[PDB]
DNA sequence: TGTTGCTGC
DNA sequence: TTTTTAGCAGCAACA
């Protein structure tokens, strides 16, 4: 019941740019 | 306060785009025919672009490693009150948002030139009743009307009329057609001599008229230049606009010389003279022009400094370092103004041409001339 | 294949609304970003029941068990979130330099409706701390 | 008499060995395009102003290196050349050598002696003669005789010093053999002198001519060479390190001129990666190319044909000459291929890779040695970071391996990261850094990247003495031991630079300060004021007075200034925070004072000297402070420790020996002392209950104004062309923005140029810092142990003359050697402008220029001599001062941490903050480290920019305070908040190991114990991520260090080890925080808040602000007694 | 309490 | 085998 809480990340990170298919929005 | 709740599942629909100001003000247009379109050429492999009425950005998904909420206030069915807890600085609830998607990424837009999707549009040759044609080769795919094909191809209206234009697209007997090189010139020489025969002013050209001209003396069966490929001479050799044509004389005869080049000097390397006394007479009477064989090689390539033979860039390579290779096989020793369009294709990089050029072969100056070798 | 942007219903409503004035939007959205990843439950229906009355830190609206995860308290720019009973973390309303767009993919029409257009965004970059 | 006959053999075969490897170099740069190029024979006049008439060819020499032709020595140039895609061409020059003579007269019998001695191996002999600055006299044109002996190879000029070398030694220990003094200039390397002698020079353009190479100046700037940068993923262990042994590689990713490739190894990753883009940021374009190989064999055949296809003649890496280039060859070796039959790439002498064509930029060489980034940023990431402004994709080492399988497409992502940041960082920092250095250093870039910058400062004052026919000297040796009052020398030196830490506490520019202002130093300042705004106009403006029309103004301004602070001396106002630093102090020092290796004199060379009469004014004395450490022992001990060593028998150091057992005796002399230093070690302890004494002795030295002037004038000259450069670029910055804003209208040519003279800015600068340190270079020439006293006594004496001033009239915070930081009253006279009748503006700071005029009246050097007339020797006498103070700020604030010992500040650590609120400049600190416990760097990361809050000294500690409690909050609730994982990352404690193996199993600690628990649980740079657990009790540190990666583990795992590693057999619970010491964090978080907040407030006397970390006993004693 | 080592500023 | 310098903080051991 007081099990919810967040896992820090000791950075923030930005993934690589991805190119994006038709199945990628669906 | 805002008490902020989450759901079990979320509609994984919802994605987030980034807006430029550009996109911004497009999206704030209600005047549009068409908003925003998503065009791709197939499912599984092409890229996937955003089209609005006039320009295309090419969408690019970018992963970010952070957990993304997005909250949509909600009105809570039945009275809710929570237990207070050891919170400090808590204002009375007033309204409640739930986060309902968790986004992952962003989809980034750069703009990129529109391209026309031509896998299944044949090539017509002016080819005496084609409709038969079209069913002698099984042709599954049918396109109606040029605005079925703008609809399925990756670009914007106003890309698609003006790339359809260049390539010399057009229509015969009710299916959808590229006309082929020889043909379309051979139309154009028909046509203009029939408008100087006629003395028609070539700067306000219409439709009704010059197609009156060309196919007056012919049966309609056997006349392939029909209304359609009126408009599509025009609007690929001139400009429109109560809209009429006016040629793009300069351009004709750029056409012209890349003809000439195609059918007669694409085997020996002629001098220059010659071809263009040859070259010179191939015209309808009267025609004005000048020439330079500046563009003449501007378009093909020197074996020696005063000779001209044809190249075509399609039959290039698209290894940079292969096609750099037979480019110096060509003529040891190159120009310049000469060998720009020749390596226009390998890098999109926008670079100093110098750049790729020694990239692969090397200049080497002298007094006033640089010339390619290795 | 190739599919329409449907906005004329957020453009109709932009138009005859006022201009956004503070961080939520007229029609009542918000986002969010977090360094790190939120550790939930796995399963909802049967946890949602064991939460005793008095707290209700585990509600039920129309069917759907939604949990009562956080309060937050908006002072000017700065910005604070409780998460449960343990966690509190402060952050910052911050002007987005792109503004984003929320959109929505109906599968089953083929057809895309614009959802909302964003211009601020509240971020938390420290560790969160207990609550007090 | 039996051996004559077999050494001759070996170097016939040597030198065939040399040519046969030779021909093999000639014919892989033929494969990469470096054809021979030999100029055609032209007989017409020489002039290099008809070069476009000259024959041959032009090019830029971006490549050279020693060979041996058909063997005669030359060097290989090659050319990225102008037009071309490059050309190789030779120069042929004999080795040479010389020999001293101590009688002049009987050159020809040591002549005649050296011909019949050396006639095996000698090319040719020359008498010539140079000038020698350790003769007397050669200030009057006197030049020391020489003999020239010349080589026809490098092999040779060796033979010729192995025979030599026994004369020296006899005649040094015991006929026309006994008139040899020494061997000068035998040391040289070949490429070098040839690089010298024929004034060739890489980032340099020249025409190779049949009578050399004649340099070019038409064109500045360098040509664009083809650059490769690559980086290799590696498959690797759990919790160690890849074996090119028995790992492979999966993917190589690489970027040529702005296009990105990435071949992939089938075998490993698991899916074919399709071209995608990572472009990082606008500027930093990276569309990749993928070649998915069906194996490693493969993988590496597509990247050596590729290499062949662009032919680069720069390959860059990010660490590569230890890592990535090693593994490659050791795969290619695995394999059957010979990596440098495929592309000429070998391992050196130092095992660093290398070829003829291709320059190899290992860009971690630059950030160790140049970047000027701390030890903990030099990691690709941080270097990333720091250069470039972005976040690279970052991927722990341990998820690799397993992502080539589950995530490959997350896997090529972060390779191509790391190859787009190598590029980058190539292009935009090393590149113009190194080829700008290359066209004044007669170095290839390989050697200009890797070579420390004292053997820099070596090459170029060998440049100007060669210019000067100076007569180069031996490298200097140590002497293996030293005494001083009969004690043996442990190590002697002098006092370097001066460094105060005066005050501790928060000083803000909203905060109010006490100031108690001396009336004495207003009444000097208010004497001083019309010379110190003359000298500003004369001196610092280079100006006349008669110019400026505000003079009067400005002076008056400054003068009510100044007696309003006289008559209300005692003020508490807010401060102006400045920094006044002197610009190139030591250098500045050194021009000033004439300062050389090439003057210091003894009473016996100036005794000798023909200029040394009555009235002598080219004698400058200057004072320095020696510093000895010696044993306590005595002469007497000392021969009682060597009598009792020659009893003693040693183990024979020489492998090839089969006498396995010495005598003291029978050992080297630096071996004998090794022996003794470690016996007096001990004795000292035993009898002196001390090991060392350290005495200071201030002594004095004659500095020579009328020695020649080639040291000064190198550093002179340098300094005025860094000067240039600087001018220049500012004219470039006018150039850049007077224009139009068509970015691409051919003016992306101006702007490279503006990064290149940015760089020639730049590395004029560190050559002459460097001539500055490289005079203390043990082992280099030019030595001058001394000279470097006098420097480093001079600016400590300007220093505490400029803090004494700043003492009267304000508050000095900190000094370090150069710098003053202080603070000032917001009263005091700062800024100004005089308008000259052309209504330009020259600058004026009045802290500034009050301490520039004292420098100038206390320590200008009126005896500075410079030689007017070279036929008749004479010297003009003037005076000379370029000592100038720069001032930086003012600032918003500063923050000075205190010791926790009675009356001791701490030195070179402070933070500092703009106007803006931007962090400006930090001292010490960690975070910004590789590892580190996370909640120190989180708690830092918070701290720093709340420093910018409150509007006094005390409200900016409270806001401190505040976010002091909330992380001391976390701990003292057991961090039972938040999230489990993330207690574990903050808690988690990151140590890298340098190479496990028996390094490994040597110590034994903290990540020695995380280590070994890795290995009981689960080669070189393994990550130890650590927790600290609270049992077993009363244990060291180094044995309660737990893995974090148990956390994770089976349950069953995690209990067996925990049980195991807190010695709790009972241990039931295996929650993380139960097993954590969070007694151990609190003190860890306890002692970066009395370090970094408790300190400043409580050492400048303000109240404790976090009571919850109490104040060290000794500061506690230290404010009750302040307070009493 | 002081010196001494080591790493790294 | 090639190699700038001294002054200082501070953890940890031991004289
Ligand atoms: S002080 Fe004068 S006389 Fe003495 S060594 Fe120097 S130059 Fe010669």
């Amino acid at each position: 019941t007081v099990k919810i809480w967040v896992k820090y990340n000791e950075g923030f990170s930005n993934a690589v740019r991805k190119n994006v298919t038709w199945n990628n929005l669906w | 306060s805002i008490n902020l709740h989450s759901a079990p599942e979320y509609d994984p629909s919802y994605k987030l785009i980034q807006l430029t100001p550009e996109l911004l003000d497009i999206i704030q247009d209600p005047v549009q025919n068409h908003q925003l379109r998503f065009k791709s050429l197939d499912k599984d492999k092409s890229e996937v672009v955003l089209c609005s009425h006039d320009k295309t950005w090419v969408l690019k998904q970018r992963k970010h490693s952070n957990t993304v909420l997005l909250m949509r206030e909600f009105v809570p069915e039945q009275p809710i009150t929570f237990d207070e807890t050891l919170l400090f600085g808590l204002s009375k609830p007033y309204m409640d948002v739930v986060g309902f998607a968790k986004t992952e990424s962003e989809f980034e837009t750069r703009e990129t030139h529109g391209e026309l999707n031509l896998n299944s549009v044949p090539i017509y040759n002016g080819e005496l009743d084609f409709s038969d044609k079209i069913m002698k080769r099984s042709s599954t795919k049918v396109i109606g009307t040029l605005e079925e094909l703008l609809e399925n191809s990756p670009c914007s209206a106003l890309e698609g009329i003006s790339k359809w234009h260049k390539i010399g697209g057009s229509v015969k007997d009710g299916v959808l057609c590229i006309l082929s090189q020889d043909f379309l010139f051979k139309a154009l020489h028909v046509l203009l001599m029939s408008a100087m025969a006629e003395s028609l002013d070539l700067q306000h050209l219409n439709v009704e008229d010059t197609h009156h001209a060309v196919g007056k003396d012919i049966e309609d069966e056997f006349n392939p230049y029909t209304r359609e490929i009126i408009e599509t001479v025009l609007n690929k050799f001139a400009v429109q606009e109560n809209n009429t044509w006016r040629l793009r004389i300069p351009f004709i005869a750029q056409w012209y010389g890349i003809q000439a080049l195609r059918k007669y000097v694409s085997g020996i390397s002629m001098p220059i003279d010659e071809f263009l006394i040859k070259w010179k007479s191939l015209f309808p009477p009267f025609f004005p022009c000048d020439i330079d064989i500046d563009m003449l090689r501007g378009y093909h390539f020197k074996p020696t400094d005063k000779t001209v033979q044809y190249i075509a860039k399609s039959t290039l390579p698209m290894d940079p370092k292969e096609r750099f290779k037979v480019l110096f096989r060509l003529q040891s020793q190159w120009d310049l103004e000469d060998i720009k369009p020749l390596i226009e294709e390998l890098n999109s990089r926008g670079m100093k041409i110098d750049s790729f050029i020694m990239k692969y072969a090397r200049r080497k100056r002298l007094g006033k001339k640089t010339v390619v070798t290795s | 294949p190739s599919v329409d942007i449907d906005a004329s219903q957020w453009q109709k409503l932009t138009q005859s609304r006022e201009k956004q004035t503070t961080v939520i939007t007229p029609l009542g959205m918000m986002m969010l970003e977090i360094q790190g990843e939120l550790e939930l439950p796995k399963d909802f229906a049967s946890l949602a029941r064991r939460d005793s009355p008095n707290e209700g830190r585990f509600s039920e609206q129309d069917g759907e068990t939604l949990i009562r995860f956080g309060s937050l308290q908006i002072d000017g720019e700065r910005a604070t979130l409780f998460v449960g009973k343990k966690q509190r973390l402060l952050g910052k309303v911050t002007k987005l330099d792109v503004p984003m767009g929320i959109m929505h993919f109906n599968s089953k029409d083929n057809k895309v409706e614009l959802v909302d257009v964003m211009k601020y965004k509240v971020i938390f970059k420290d560790r969160p701390l207990p609550i007090m | 008499a039996g051996n004559k006959y077999n050494t001759l053999s070996n170097n016939y075969a040597l030198s065939a060995q040399q040519l046969l490897n030779a021909s093999k170099i000639d014919d892989i740069d033929s494969m990469m395009g470096f054809e021979r190029y030999v100029p055609p024979q032209y007989n017409g006049r020489f002039d290099a102003k008809d070069i476009d008439q000259i024959p041959g060819r032009v090019g830029w020499l971006t490549n050279m290196h020693a060979t041996l032709v058909s063997g005669i020595s030359g060097v290989d140039f090659y050319f990225l050349d102008e037009e071309g895609g490059s050309f190789k061409s030779t120069v042929v020059y004999d080795p040479y050598f010389f020999i001293a003579c101590n009688d002049e007269s009987r050159v020809n019998d040591v002549e005649e002696l050296v011909k019949k001695y050396l006639e095996s191996c000698l090319k040719s002999l020359q008498i010539i003669r140079k000038e020698d600055l350790t003769m007397d006299n050669h200030l009057l044109g006197l030049q020391k005789t020489l003999i020239k002996l010349s080589f026809v190879n490098s092999n040779q000029l060796f033979e010729a010093r192995k025979l030599l070398r026994p004369i020296l030694q006899d005649n040094a220990n015991n006929d026309a053999k006994h008139l040899i003094e020494d061997i000068r200039e035998y040391d040289v390397p070949y490429h070098v002198r040839v690089s010298i002698d024929k004034d060739i020079r890489v980032g340099k353009w020249y025409k190779v001519t049949q009578q050399g190479f004649i340099e070019d100046t038409r064109k500045i700037a360098f040509a664009d060479p083809v650059v490769m940068a690559f980086d290799i993923e590696t498959t690797k262990p759990p919790l160690k390190f890849p074996d090119s042994a028995v790992d492979q590689i999966m993917m190589i990713s690489y970027m040529i001129d702005g296009e990105g490739f990435l071949i992939t190894n089938r075998e490993i990753i698991s899916e074919d990666i399709e071209d995608f883009e990572y472009t990082p940021k606008p500027e930093y374009p990276g569309f990749f190319t993928i070649f998915n190989e069906n194996d490693e064999v493969a993988l590496l055949q597509r990247f050596f044909e590729h290499i062949r296809d662009v032919r680069p003649t720069v390959i860059s890496t990010f660490n590569g000459d230890f890592f990535d280039w090693p593994f490659i060859h050791n795969r290619s070796k695995i394999h059957g291929l010979d990596m440098f039959d495929e592309i000429g790439f070998a391992p050196d002498a130092e095992g660093e890779y290398k070829s003829s064509y291709c320059s190899h930029m290992d860009c971690f060489r630059w950030v160790k040695r140049d970047s000027y980034l701390p030890q903990g940023s030099q990691g690709l990431k941080a270097v990333t970071q720091s250069k470039l402004g972005y976040n690279p994709i970052e991927l722990d080492p341990e998820l690799m391996t397993p992502y080539a399988f589950e995530k490959p497409q997350h896997l090529s992502e972060y390779s191509v990261s790391d190859a787009v940041a190598t590029y980058y960082l190539y292009m935009k920092y090393v590149h113009p850094f190194i080829f700008s250095l290359c066209t004044i250093i007669p170095l290839n870039p390989d050697e200009t990247l890797r070579k420390g910058t004292g053997t820099l400062c070596e090459m170029l004052l060998m440049v100007q003495a060669y210019q000067h026919n100076i007569l180069l000297p031996n490298k200097h040796t140590d002497p293996i031991e030293r005494f001083y009052d009969g004690h043996l020398l442990e190590s002697e030196t002098y006092v370097g630079g001066h460094v105060e830490s005066l005050e501790a506490g928060v000083f803000r520019s909203d905060l109010k300060n006490e100031f108690k202002i001396d009336p004495s130093a207003i009444d000097e300042l208010l004497q001083e004021l019309p010379e110190a705004l003359k000298f500003s106009v004369e001196v610092e403006n280079k100006s006349s007075v008669d110019k400026v029309t505000n003079f009067e103004e400005i002076k008056n301004q400054i003068t009510q200034k100044l007696l309003e602070l006289k008559e209300n001396n005692i003020r508490n106002e807010l401060p102006l925070i400045y920094h006044v630093d002197v610009a190139s102090m030591y250098p500045n020092i050194m021009t000033t004072n004439r300062l050389q290796p090439d003057s210091i004199k003894a009473e016996r060379d100036c005794a000798s000297c023909d200029f040394n009469r009555p009235g002598k004014t080219c004698a400058r004395k200057l004072k320095w402070a020696w510093r000895g450490e010696f044993f306590p022992s005595k002469m007497d001990e000392y021969n009682m420790i060597k009598r009792a060593l020659q009893n003693e028998t040693f183990p024979n150091k020489n492998k090839f020996s089969k006498k396995k057992v010495l005598t003291f005796d029978e050992l080297s002399y630096a071996d004998q002392v090794i022996h003794i230093k470690k016996r007096l070690t001990e004795y000292s302890r035993k009898v002196y209950h001390r090991v060392k004494v350290s005495e200071i002795v201030e002594r004095e030295a004659i500095v020579c104004q009328r020695e020649n002037p080639f040291y000064v004038d190198t550093v002179k000259s340098f300094r005025d062309r860094r000067y240039e450069f600087k001018g220049l670029a500012k004219t470039w910055k006018g150039n850049l923005s007077k224009i139009d804003p068509s970015d691409k209208h051919a003016r992306d040519e101006a702007k490279k140029m503006i990064v290149l003279y940015d760089s020639l800015q730049l590395a004029h600068k560190v050559i002459l810092n460097s001539f500055y340190g490289y005079v203390m270079r043990k082992g280099s020439r030019w030595y001058s142990m001394e000279m470097a006293g006098i420097t480093c006594l001079t600016g400590a004496t300007i220093i505490q003359m400029a803090r004494a001033l700043v003492e009267r009239v304000g508050r000095p915070l900190e000094l370090d050697t150069d710098g003053i930081w202080c603070i000032l009253p917001k009263s005091f006279p700062e800024t100004y402008f005089f308008t000259l009748e052309n209504g330009k503006k020259l600058y004026l700071s009045y802290p500034c220029s009050m301490l520039n005029y004292r420098v100038h009246q206390k320590f200008t050097n009126h005896q500075y001599q410079e030689l007017k007339d070279p036929l008749n020797y004479i010297y003009e006498t003037h005076s000379e001062n370029t000592i100038f103070f720069e001032v930086d700020g003012p600032y918003k604030a500063m923050i000075l941490p205190s010791s926790k010992e009675e009356g001791k500040g701490i030195k070179k650590r402070y933070a500092v903050f703009n106007e803006d609120g931007s962090l400006a400049e930090l001292k010490g600190f960690e975070l910004k480290r590789r590892g580190e416990l996370q909640l120190i760097k989180n708690f830092q990361s918070d701290i720093f920019k709340v420093f910018l809050e409150g509007d006094t000294l005390e409200g900016c500690y409270s806001a401190v305070a505040s976010v002091c409690n909330r992380w001391l909050d976390v701990l003292d609730s057991h961090g039972l908040m938040l999230e489990d994982e993330d207690l574990v990352s903050l808690i988690c404690e990151n140590r890298s190991m340098s190479k496990t193996l028996k390094e490994y199993e040597g110590q034994k600690s903290t990540s020695i114990t995380t280590a070994r628990r890795l290995g009981d649980f689960l080669d070189k740079g393994l990550q130890c991520k650590y927790i600290i657990s609270s049992k077993p009790f009363n244990a060291p540190v180094t044995e309660r260090a737990i893995p974090v990666a148990i956390f994770s583990a089976d349950i069953p795992i995690k209990r067996s080890f925990l049980r195991r590693w807190t010695l709790d057999p009972s241990l039931e619970d295996l929650d993380i925080r139960t097993i954590i010491d969070w007694g151990y964090y609190r003190e860890r978080l306890g002692s970066a808040i009395q370090k970094i907040i408790t300190i400043p407030a409580a050492l400048q006397g303000v109240s404790n602000p976090v009571p919850r970390v109490e104040h060290p006993d000794w500061l506690k004693r230290k404010i009750a007694t302040k307070e009493d």
